[PDB]
RNA sequence: AAACUCAGUUGACACAAAAUAGACUACGAAAGUGGCUUUAACAUAUCUGAACACACAAUAGCUAAGACCCAAACUGGGAUUAGAUACCCCACUAUGCUUAGCCCUAAACCUCAACAGUUAAUCAACAAAACUGCUCGCCAGAACACUACGAGCCACAGCUUAAAACUCAAA
RNA sequence: GAGGAGACAAGUCGUAACAUGGUAAGUGUACUGGAAAGUGCACUUGGACGAACC
């Protein structure tokens, strides 16, 4: 459950000191926040040490080399996959609430 | 008023438990507590390494003591528990029995605060 | 003082030591062990500890009650049934 | 809060109208309603629920009477003489089958 | 104070109480109980020595008198914890208390306002 | 009047509050199992009622047995004790 | 509101501070 | 209403039932209200225990042929 | 059975084996991750040593050791140096937050050591100490 | 009843008499204050 | 960078502070109060009322004697900068703690007085909807001014009370 | 004798405040400093923390 806003605010009637000093009303807005907003790093690890024991030439690193090449394909394909399937969103969060406005008023 | 002390004895032979036991209910008896019971509650692995009198305990015999006695025998009664060495631990509290349970219909529901704000229009 | 190897120990599962990790994780953020390191790094003078606490709950109780609404209205998130009106 | 004159109870936390009162008031709205018809006055239904939109424009359009369940774009009545030219007549009666 | 061995006031009516074993005596006795039953004990003596009705708790007298054993509990309590602020400014607003509730007496009842003087220590004092 | 115009009384319809599962019972210090049942099994750390459902009286209740209990020799503090992790789950808590 | 105010007492109170310390 | 009372102890004791609501019959009568015009008829009879009467009222039912299967 | 996440109970019948030895029995693998540093000693159930790492040591300096690779390298030291004493499952015992807190497991792996738990112990004091005053940037 | 009930059990208090009987009954004996609770409220006893 | 040769495991170990509970909203007149136990204990009325007295009053600060883990004005060093008497880094002192006295100030603010009552016909704006009765306290343009003089005070670079001249049409 | 205030008025050194004013601002109190001021302890929002999960 919610906690209990009763008694919490400053108010007329309210004997006891305020418990919360909300820089904000606490009233609900018709809008919801938007979505906020380093990969491969141990095969890149896994490559250098690699070349760092054979004086950085492919001809042993060529495993290392290709695991590298590989994890670097995956994750653009991540990075693909994941931009297609994020297009509830906000936008249409935001859609449903407007048709249902909070109203803080009177009709 | 009623008092009941939780006591952690040095786990150690019946006969020096029994003689600790003795040594203890004598000393309440004689600052004038009136001993109503004497449960063991067994010898079992302290919760965490107590370290009293400088001996560490890791294992100790716990026991309850309720008892009557006037309000100014109990820190005489602490003082003794803690200057006693065979005692790891002792705590003199309040004897739960002698509080109630008071009714408690329910979780009542709370409702959403109403008029926290003014209804002026935006 | 206390027994080693009870407190906030997890038995890795078969040697994935990254699922065991993240659930470790994971038990110690819900406890709010994280939370209470990161802030206690750097002593937060009371003034500014009842500040934070006061913002929190006006944020848990706004992100609760915004909750609730989005669930109760998700259910009218169908498809318009008197589309052409 | 101006519906408490008009509500019978509460039933379950469900209000229950009072259909003594409303039998009165439908009596006048109806009597009202009929008078203005007769005097050929213009009677334009109103209803923003899409659910009956369809219904209440075939019966305006069955009595012969006008109906608007559609966007009520703004000065349709304050600002008539501009949006639909200044002889333009305005309803003498609005029936709000949902208000 | 009473001796320790009164009985408390919820059993000092109780039929056969002086039939009792020794030590369900002493259980019962002040001696195995708070300052609040000793307290009791002495409001209501002062009650029997004083008012007219001692059954008369919401009389003005009893209010006085039940005060008084306050303030005296407060002053016993002050003895020992002489930084206890909270405490003092009780025994102060508790002592104005007992001067508004002696002039009011005074001013309505004098010779219960004697008695009540007299049986309380209370020596009545204008104010400058 | 007539018969069957509504007669004042209270709802009869009314449901029994849900009393909190310690409702009714006694809470106390040395029930070091009941106050291990209310912590959690990695840190000790005492469950806020959101998750325990108690009311407030008990929450209160239990939140002060786990403290005599920790402080004086009964219970651990950092970890719930290891013999009471099979008893019944009362707290509504997921950590897997 | 702003402090303008508050700022105008604290100079005043700093000018007066430091006055004090010179003589 | 009166017999809002007996209507909580019989969804109490028996529960919504095996018979569903047609609230588009107006002249719908549910296995409850079957149960509070017995009950009534049995007060109006005389019975003044409460108890008395709601046992007598499911006996009487069960005689007639309702299915009150208690849910407790 | 289904796999139990809580540590085996000290001192009872557990059937868990780790090479034929007890929980009690495998050796522990002590993770400082300080912000800047991390440290990393194996111990044996008797608390004796059996290898010493750290970013340090490693040789990143300055800045540089408060990072996951060095964090990972110190880990592979580590490991490589325990396995020279014989040391094959241990009980990851890390305190701190540092960047390295999880890179150093990572590279204790890396260098071939298995592990059987993890068990944060970093020092939550329940209050003491007074820490220092914040930082203005 | 008060004073009636704590008449009778006055007589099982411990005193300098049955002190040692009663100091090696408490060691002979046991108490358990250990019960578990369930989401239905029942209460789970330890096995005695 | 300076700085320490000291760092990690384990054990013993406070006169310092009091995770989680707390999404609780309680106690106290206010300041304040969130580890555990015990003792004492939380004024009165079915009103308001004090520079006109008595008792309290966070933090800081003063005197004396102790404690000193950690933090920390000041001070020193490192770094930064055009300069950096700061922001960032390190060390350390008063001080924060205890005892006994002082000091009596806070944006001591919930900037919303106490008691009683109403939601009825509203309301400059914002803020925490608008009011009725009653009582006390306080205010009459800005700045001069938490100032000068006088007075009182364990206060001595202080606190409370607190002006006027000159100036402006504003604030 | 000297200080204080206000006014007139330009320079001077800085940029302390007004935006997260570039170290949020301020109250009390103490030390320090060319100068607005810096910092320490407590307190206020007359700042914010973007306000479902992420
Ligand atoms: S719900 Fe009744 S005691 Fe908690
Ligand atoms: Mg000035
Ligand atoms: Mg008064
Ligand atoms: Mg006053
Ligand atoms: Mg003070
Ligand atoms: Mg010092
Ligand atoms: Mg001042
Ligand atoms: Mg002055
Ligand atoms: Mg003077
Ligand atoms: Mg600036
Ligand atoms: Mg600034
Ligand atoms: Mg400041
Ligand atoms: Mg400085
Ligand atoms: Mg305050």
């Amino acid at each position: 459950a919610t906690p209990s806003l009763r008694g919490r605010l400053a108010r007329f009637g309210n004997p006891r000191k305020p418990v919360l000093k909300p820089n904000k009303p606490l009233i609900l807005a018709n809008r919801v926040g938007e979505r906020r907003r380093a990969t491969c790093i141990t095969e890149m690890s896994v490559m250098m040490a690699c070349w760092k024991q054979n004086e950085f030439r492919d001809d042993a690193c060529r495993k290392e080399i290709q695991g590298f090449l590989d994890c670097a394909a995956r994750a653009q394909e991540a990075r693909k996959m994941r931009s297609i399937q994020e297009t509830l969103l906000p936008n249409k969060l935001n859609k449903l609430l407007q048709r249902f406005p909070n109203k803080p008023y009177l009709s | 008023p009623r008092y009941e002390l939780a006591l952690i004895l040095k786990a150690m032979q019946r006969p020096e438990t029994a003689a600790t036991l003795k040594r203890t209910i004598e000393a309440l008896m004689d600052r004038g507590a009136i001993v109503r019971d004497l449960e063991n509650l067994g010898e079992r692995a302290l919760p965490y390494r107590i370290s009293a009198h400088s001996q560490q305990h890791n294992r100790g015999g716990y026991f309850l003591v309720d008892f009557y006695a006037p309000t100014a025998a109990v820190e005489s009664m602490v003082e003794h528990l803690s200057r006693d060495i065979d005692v790891i631990r002792g705590n003199i509290v309040k004897h739960p029995l002698t509080q109630e349970l008071k009714e408690c219909e329910g979780i009542v529901p709370v409702p959403l605060a109403e008029k926290l704000y003014s209804t002026k229009k935006r | 003082k206390h027994l080693k190897f009870i407190a906030r120990t997890v038995m890795v599962q078969e040697g994935n030591v990254e699922s065991a990790y993240r659930t470790l994780n994971r038990i110690l953020t819900m406890d709010g062990l994280i939370e209470d390191i990161k802030h206690r790094r750097y002593y937060e003078k009371p003034c500014r500890r009842r500040q934070r606490e006061s913002y929190e709950r006006c944020r848990r109780i706004y992100n609760m009650e915004m909750a609730r609404k989005i669930n109760f209205l998700m259910r009218k998130n169908r498809a318009d049934p008197w589309q052409g009106c | 809060r101006f519906m408490e004159p008009y509500i019978f109870g509460s039933r379950l936390d469900h209000d229950i109208i009072d259909l003594e009162q409303t039998a009165t008031h439908l009596q006048l709205a109806l009597n009202f309603t009929a008078h203005m018809a007769y005097r050929k006055g213009i009677i334009l239904f109103i209803s923003r629920n899409r659910q009956f939109s369809y219904l209440i424009e075939n019966m305006a359009r069955d009595c012969g009477e006008y109906a608007h369940t559609r966007y009520f774009r703004g000065g349709m009545l304050t600002n008539a003489r501009l949006l639909f030219g200044p002889t333009v007549r305005l309803p003498d009666l609005i029936i709000f089958l949902h208000t | 104070d009473p001796p320790p061995s009164t009985l408390l006031k919820d059993y000092q009516n109780v039929p056969g109480i002086e039939k009792v074993d020794d030590v369900v005596k002493r259980l019962l006795s002040l001696e195995m109980a708070n300052k609040k039953e000793m307290l009791k004990i002495k409001q209501e003596q002062f009650m029997k020595k004083i008012v007219a009705n001692p059954e008369d708790t919401r009389s003005l007298e009893a209010r006085i008198i039940a005060l008084s054993v306050k303030i005296r509990s407060y002053e016993e309590h002050l003895e020992k914890h002489r930084k206890d602020k909270a405490h003092k400014r009780y025994l102060l607003m508790s002592i104005d208390q007992r001067k508004k509730m002696l002039k009011n007496l005074r001013n309505t009842n004098y010779d219960v306002f004697e008695k009540i003087c007299w049986g309380l220590g209370i020596e009545y004092t204008f104010p400058p | 009047s007539n018969e069957d115009l509504p007669i004042s009384m209270e709802n009869p319809y009314k449901e029994p509050l849900k009393k909190c599962i310690l409702c009714g019972k006694h809470v106390d210090y040395k029930n070091v199992q009941l106050l291990s049942q209310f912590v959690s099994p990695f840190t000790g750390c005492i469950y806020g009622r959101h998750i325990t459902g108690l009311c407030g009286k008990k929450q209160k209740e239990i939140t002060k047995a786990i403290k005599r209990a920790q402080i004086m020799g009964f219970m651990p503090v950092t970890y719930k004790d290891p013999a009471y992790l099979k008893d019944p789950k009362v707290c509504n808590i997921r950590y897997r | 509101k702003n402090v303008l105010k508050i700022r105008r007492r604290k100079m005043n109170h700093h000018k007066y501070r430091k006055l004090v310390k010179k003589t | 209403y009166h017999e809002d009372r007996i209507r909580a102890k019989f969804y109490s004791v028996y529960g919504s039932g095996q018979r569903a609501f047609d609230l588009f019959n107006p002249n719908f009568k549910s296995t409850c209200q079957r149960f509070v015009e017995k009950y009534t008829e049995l007060q109006k009879l005389g019975e003044t225990d409460e108890e008395k009467l709601f046992v007598e009222t499911g006996k009487a039912l069960l005689a007639e042929g309702v299915i009150l299967r208690r849910v407790g | 059975t289904k796999f139990s996440i809580y540590p085996p109970i000290p001192g009872e019948e557990s059937s868990l084996r780790w090479a034929g030895k007890k929980f009690e029995e495998i050796p522990i693998a002590h993770i400082k991750a300080s912000h800047n540093n991390t440290q990393i000693q194996v111990v044996s159930a008797s608390n004796e040593p059996l290898a010493f790492a750290s970013c340090g040591t490693e040789g990143f300096r300055n800045a540089k050791k408060g990072t996951g690779i060095a964090a990972q390298t110190a880990g592979i030291a580590a490991a490589a140096r325990a396995k020279q004493k014989g040391v094959i499952h241990i009980r990851v015992v890390v305190k701190g937050l540092g960047p390295g807190r999880l890179s150093a497991m990572h590279g204790l792996i890396m260098g071939g050591l298995e592990v059987i738990s993890i068990t944060d112990n970093t020092p939550i004091p329940h209050n003491g100490c007074r820490p220092r005053k914040a930082r203005k940037l | 009843r008060e004073v009636l009930q704590l008449q009778e059990e006055v007589k099982n208090f411990i005193t300098r008499e049955n002190l040692e009987a009663r100091v090696e009954a408490a060691l002979d004996s046991r108490k358990n204050y250990n019960w578990a609770i369930t989401r239905e409220g029942l209460v789970v006893r330890p096995q005695r």
